[PDB]
RNA sequence: CUUGACUGCGAGACUGACACGUCGAGCAGGGAGGAAACUCGGGCUUAGUGAACCGGUGGUACCGUGUGGAAGGGCCAUCG
RNA sequence: GUAGGGGAGCGUUCAGUCCGCGGAGAAGCCAUACCGGAAGGAGUGGUGGAGCCGACUGAAGUGCGGAUGCCGGCAUGAGUAACGAUAAAAGAAGUGAGAAUCUUCUUCGCCGUAAGGACAAGGGUUCCUGGGGAAGGGUCGUCCGCCCAGGGAAAGUCGG
RNA sequence: GCGAGAGCUAACUUCCGUAGCCGAGAGGGAAACAACCCAGACCAUCAGCUAAGGUCCCUAAAUGAUCGCUCAGUGGUUAA
RNA sequence: AACCGAACCUGGAGAUAGCUAGUUCUCCCCGAAAUGUAUUGAGGUACAGCCUCGGAUGUUGACCAUGUCCUGUAGAGCAC
RNA sequence: GGUCAAGAUAGUAAGGGUCCACGGUGGAUGCCCUGGCGCUGGAGCCGAUGAAGGACGCGAUUACCUGCGAAAAGCCCCGACGAGCUGGAGAUACGCUUUGACUCGGGGAUGUCCGAAUGGGGAAACCCACCUCGUAAGAGGUAUCCGCAAGGAUGGGAACUCAGGGAACUGAAACAUCUCAGUACCUGAAGGAGAAGAAAGAGAAUUCGAUUCCGUUAGUAGCGGCGAGCGAACCCGGAUCAGCCCAAUCAAGCCGAAGUGGCUGGAAAGCUACACCUCAGAAGGUGAGAGUCCUGUAGGCGAACGAGAGGUCGUUGUUCGUGAAACGAUGACUGAAUCCGCGCGGACCACCGCGCAAGGCUAAAUACUCCCAGUGACCGAUAGCGCAUAGUACCGUGAGGGAAAGGUGAAAAGAACCCCGGGAGGGGAGUGAAAGAGAACCUGAAACCGUGGACUUACAAGCAGUCAUGGCACCUUAUGCGUGUUAUGGCGUGCCUAUUGAAGCAUGAGCCGGCGACUUAGACCUGACGUGCGAGCUUAAGUUGAAAAACGGAGGCGGAGC
């Protein structure tokens, strides 16, 4: 918001020449080359997303920090019981764990644990996985995510 | 995101300025004239490394000629004299002999005028 | 965080200006001139102010889209398809996807085993060589 | 005596930043002069020239907006 | 080695992750003879008082001496020019922390179809009283058209 | 510089041909001096040889040698 | 309404600007051009010419000798 | 030793210089937030029942702001909360409140004067009337246009929508058709959307079936001083689906798990030892960093009121510039058939196809963002809005233009009292962890001004450097490769720009600090590098999911050229 009116005369004055106070050489002016709202979202080739995810699981397998799992056992939606279950499975606390399952209550039991991040269904992705140390796969989704 | 200058310009500046202590007047207190003075300083440094190598040779030569002539010999004739008798001395060293040790320089003189005969 | 992109995947850009490193003063642009200036324009087909090559050259003939025939080769159908046959919706599922255009068959390289083909037209030597190998060619009514 | 001051082409060079420009063997149709070998696609040579665009005219039956026609364009020639 | 092309890097914010520091003291600031081929980087000490370094990766409002560039602060000219009509001042006395400048007295000087008096337009409390003295007053002020408080303006007949 | 025109066989002139340098070239020499002469600087050295150019003092280096010349400061700027 | 050969305010509006200024961190490698022709063109632009990077080739380049052909200047000469 | 003589050298600095120390100025830098910015999502009209916007008022004291309107920081009832309250304002006094205050939610009553203003006038916020009731006080009425009446209209609203009117710069490297562009601007009407809409259609399959919007077709078909440049549609894939009548659950709120001891510290959240809750480890506040101290979060509960025809001339529209110019569209003139009839299919005719003009309404997908909420590889005081708030101060007759502004401390415990001074200012004391935080209060750079100290300078020619050496001084990366400073010698034509050529007496520049210039976009073009698939490769709109991503083949690229 600077009027576009010429401030004063093109020659004469003895000053340097200016036309406006809305100019990027002007304190309080415009940014020359600022950021305007834009987008960064492209389409990475599908086969590469797939090969990726794959290679995530593969990487975590040579770990060996894969832990395939069937059924679970967490009483009725309680975090303390998640903690005991985890503890029986070697999850001391000294690792960060991604859990993927489709069962409402096991997630509902993990969540509030600092060191567990909780993911439903095929919310899976290379980032979240590679972010953490351990992966709780579970396993039910694994025999389908082969075929 | 934006990235101000924060801190960099002042560090650069102080660098120049701190190279520039003992410079007269604004040359040691204003950045630009410091930085500038320093460009010319660049020229002078590089040059004078070569040039001091030029200068010291000169000095040695002066002293040598002096000693040479004390004992009745020109320098040039003294140096062909030395090359003839295949004495192979630095003129840095020849100077120091000439200035520091009288009798020894004398001996080199006699050897050289012999090589001349 | 462990990961790194491939050597030579990502070159850092040109930051012209930014000191005598470096492209000093004029940022590539050279000294003075219309090319030096900052404005959107010339553009690309502007020679001198002159009289352009394209403008000096003779125009020939009108323009017409007509019909274009989608090419199918023999050599494709031949050697290693083992005749899953042609039909109409079969060709697609194998490899000659287009739509909106009529299909033509052309000679390509070689014929041997006999097959039944379903196109919209084909070349003389193609019908001739497809029959001389025992196969028939079908043009519509 | 004649209409080569010719159609369909062009191996290969000269020459120009490009566009131009210049020379040209040889093949076909089909002719001229010669008894004939042969020569002729203008003038001993080097100047006598104007790119595109839009339009005139003679041929041509390539496109022609549901189809068949016709207006109109396109092609070769050609004039301003 | 100039325009220009190419190559390897330094530093800055923000972002993800890893490491990890921090009231027995972070960033920032300050001094420094150490380190690196250069952008640069550490060691120690002084400052400061609550946040921050290193590594890899990502994205930029990412690096300044110039543009009679923009905003801001402070220099030079310099204790220089000037203090705004050449109508003019002197003494006593008073006051006061402080007086050539304020108050009183006595004179002196200058306007007197004005430099006196009364309206209009405009201004807006500048009027009166009592107080004040940072700044405003081209010096100084104890004073003021300045600052604070409180008062003051009255229409059947003037003007609408 | 050499080769020409133009110009007054003037110009630190103008326009071409040609070599080199400056341009974009630091270093030594020519007092000073883009261009001339020597010479192309990756960095360090209180090391040695040379180029052009120099060796009375300022100023590194023979007040060198031998046979002459000039006596005019010619040297240290022009002609019939 | 203190600058009128067309007032002032805001807007189109970041008008256009073949023009002048300005263009910021470091080191390493190579490294120009200011010529040609064409331009309502002459301090601007197109294409060549010259630079660099990459991929191809693989001595094709360079100098110098030998061989061979082309030339009408220097000089000279007076045959037109 | 004394006199004379000849010679050589020293110190003193009026002021200056370099360095060091210690301050002042000033407000960079770092940290911070009470203020902004964008995106997404929500929500969308007000007004004769007097609006938007104001004027004047209302206070124990009231200038500004807020709230209100002579019933005037407020009055009535209902609902919530349950102990404080008496606005920003922090200040004294008066007092109110468990008979339920204050605050929050919801309705009503009052609501001066101006402003569409509307009784008449008027230089807005002021002047002057008339009528009915009333005892007066007071109350109500007195505009224009449609209508019989009832009732409707006028005015305002950033963008968004449609309509009447409609630029130029500029691009064409000049310009006139052309382009900018039906953009800017002006006017109108209206809504929370609006427009548009129910085929005399698109079209070429005798296919499709209201409109709008997205992708795509496609820079294709075409347009064009056939120059610059302009540029569809059909198909196909989506978003949302609709066609009827006439003329013969959210808005107050409540409930809500779990920790202590020792240590450092001014202060505990940090450290440490054991300990617990988690459908709750989102976040903020607490003297430094708190899952378990407070507010909260997950989860649950939750209200009386509240909310959901044809023609000819002149022209023009879409790719439509007189082109062979169809078709629509009107300004002028003229003017037919009604079913074996009518209108189209790009001059024009036949044929073959699609269509029922001259009568109206219509939600949904779409646009926008004044306002509200969430988010952020957005900004943190020259940044971000012009404002850490102000359209104020200030400038202008006016239209209009238009600033800078930030920080004690955890807590005011805001320094009683003593000393110099009229005061200002300061020194103590006291508080504080620290006054190395004192209200010109976070850090506090540089320019610039001073005090003090080191070595220095009064025979000297200088781009102020650089090299070499000697003198003095100093010893925390420091007894050597030294650090500071100097004497003397050698050497040396500021920087940038622009140029054939710059120290140039050519340009720019007072100084330092901050701001300050090669970027973004498209699903465009063309190369280099890399990666995934590979004779194949890939999706776009969108759909669903969403502390992620998956689907989606319409389309596009290769595949054959001439
Ligand atoms: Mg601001
Ligand atoms: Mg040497
Ligand atoms: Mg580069
Ligand atoms: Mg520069
Ligand atoms: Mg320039
Ligand atoms: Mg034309
Ligand atoms: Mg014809
Ligand atoms: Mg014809
Ligand atoms: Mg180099
Ligand atoms: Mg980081
Ligand atoms: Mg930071
Ligand atoms: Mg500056
Ligand atoms: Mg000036
Ligand atoms: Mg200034
Ligand atoms: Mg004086
Ligand atoms: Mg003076
Ligand atoms: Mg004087
Ligand atoms: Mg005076
Ligand atoms: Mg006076
Ligand atoms: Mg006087
Ligand atoms: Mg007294
Ligand atoms: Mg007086
Ligand atoms: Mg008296
Ligand atoms: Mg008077
Ligand atoms: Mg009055
Ligand atoms: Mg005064
Ligand atoms: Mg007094
Ligand atoms: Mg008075
Ligand atoms: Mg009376
Ligand atoms: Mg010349
Ligand atoms: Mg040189
Ligand atoms: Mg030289
Ligand atoms: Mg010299
Ligand atoms: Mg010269
Ligand atoms: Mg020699
Ligand atoms: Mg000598
Ligand atoms: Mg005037
Ligand atoms: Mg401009
Ligand atoms: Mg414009
Ligand atoms: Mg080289
Ligand atoms: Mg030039
Ligand atoms: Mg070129
Ligand atoms: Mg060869
Ligand atoms: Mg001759
Ligand atoms: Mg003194
Ligand atoms: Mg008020
Ligand atoms: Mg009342
Ligand atoms: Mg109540
Ligand atoms: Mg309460
Ligand atoms: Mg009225
Ligand atoms: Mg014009
Ligand atoms: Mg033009
Ligand atoms: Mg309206
Ligand atoms: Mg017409
Ligand atoms: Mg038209
Ligand atoms: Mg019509
Ligand atoms: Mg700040
Ligand atoms: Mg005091
Ligand atoms: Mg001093
Ligand atoms: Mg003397
Ligand atoms: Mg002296
Ligand atoms: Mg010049
Ligand atoms: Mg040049
Ligand atoms: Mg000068
Ligand atoms: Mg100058
Ligand atoms: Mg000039
Ligand atoms: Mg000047
Ligand atoms: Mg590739």
């Amino acid at each position: 918001s600077k009027t576009g009116r010429k401030m004063y005369g093109q020659k004469g004055t003895g000053n340097a020449r200016h036309g406006d106070r809305s100019v990027p050489t002007f304190v309080g002016g415009g940014v020359a080359f600022g950021p305007k709202p834009r987008s960064y979202d492209y389409t990475l080739p599908r086969q590469v997303r797939q090969l990726g995810l794959a290679m995530a699981i593969a990487s975590r397998q040579e770990g060996g920090k894969l832990v395939a799992v069937d059924g679970f056992d967490i009483a009725d939606a309680k975090t303390k019981n998640f903690i005991s279950w985890a503890k029986q499975n070697g999850l001391d606390g000294t690792e960060k764990v991604l859990l993927v399952t489709d069962d409402e209550n096991t997630r509902r039991a993990a969540r509030n644990v600092s060191w567990v991040s909780v993911l439903p269904v095929a919310g899976v992705n290379v980032y979240d996985i590679l972010r953490h140390d351990r992966l709780v796969i579970d396993a039910a989704a694994l025999e389908i995510v082969e075929e | 995101p934006r990235a101000k200058t924060g801190i960099v310009r002042r560090r650069r500046h102080k660098k120049v300025l701190k190279r520039a202590k003992g410079f007269w007047g604004s040359r040691s207190k204003q950045y630009r004239n410091a930085f500038q003075t320093l460009l010319n300083a660049a020229t002078y440094e590089y040059r004078d490394r070569r040039n001091k190598k030029r200068d010291f040779r000169r000095l040695w030569i002066q002293r040598i000629n002096a000693g040479a002539r004390l004992h009745g010999m020109n320098y040039s004739t003294f140096i062909n004299g030395l090359k003839r008798a295949n004495i192979d001395l630095n003129r840095k060293v020849l100077a120091d002999i000439a200035a520091r040790e009288p009798e020894a320089f004398k001996a080199l003189v006699d050897a050289s005028r012999n090589a001349r005969q | 965080h462990d990961l790194k992109p491939t050597p030579g995947s990502r070159k850092d850009r040109k930051r012209v200006g930014r000191g005598p490193g470096g492209t000093d003063k004029t940022a590539g642009r050279g000294h003075k001139g219309q090319k030096s200036r900052s404005g959107a324009g010339k553009g690309a087909f502007f020679e001198g102010g002159r009289s352009r090559l394209i403008a000096r050259l003779p125009k020939r003939g009108f323009n017409n889209v007509g019909t274009t025939y989608e090419v199918v080769k023999l050599s494709q159908l031949q050697d290693l398809e083992d005749t899953t046959f042609d039909r109409d919706t079969l060709e697609a599922y194998r490899l000659v996807r287009r739509k909106n255009r009529p299909v033509k068959l052309l000679a390509s390289g070689e014929i041997s085993r006999a097959v039944t083909v379903h196109v919209d037209a084909a070349s003389a030597a193609a019908i001739k060589a497809v029959e001389a190998a025992g196969g028939r060619v079908v043009l519509p009514e």
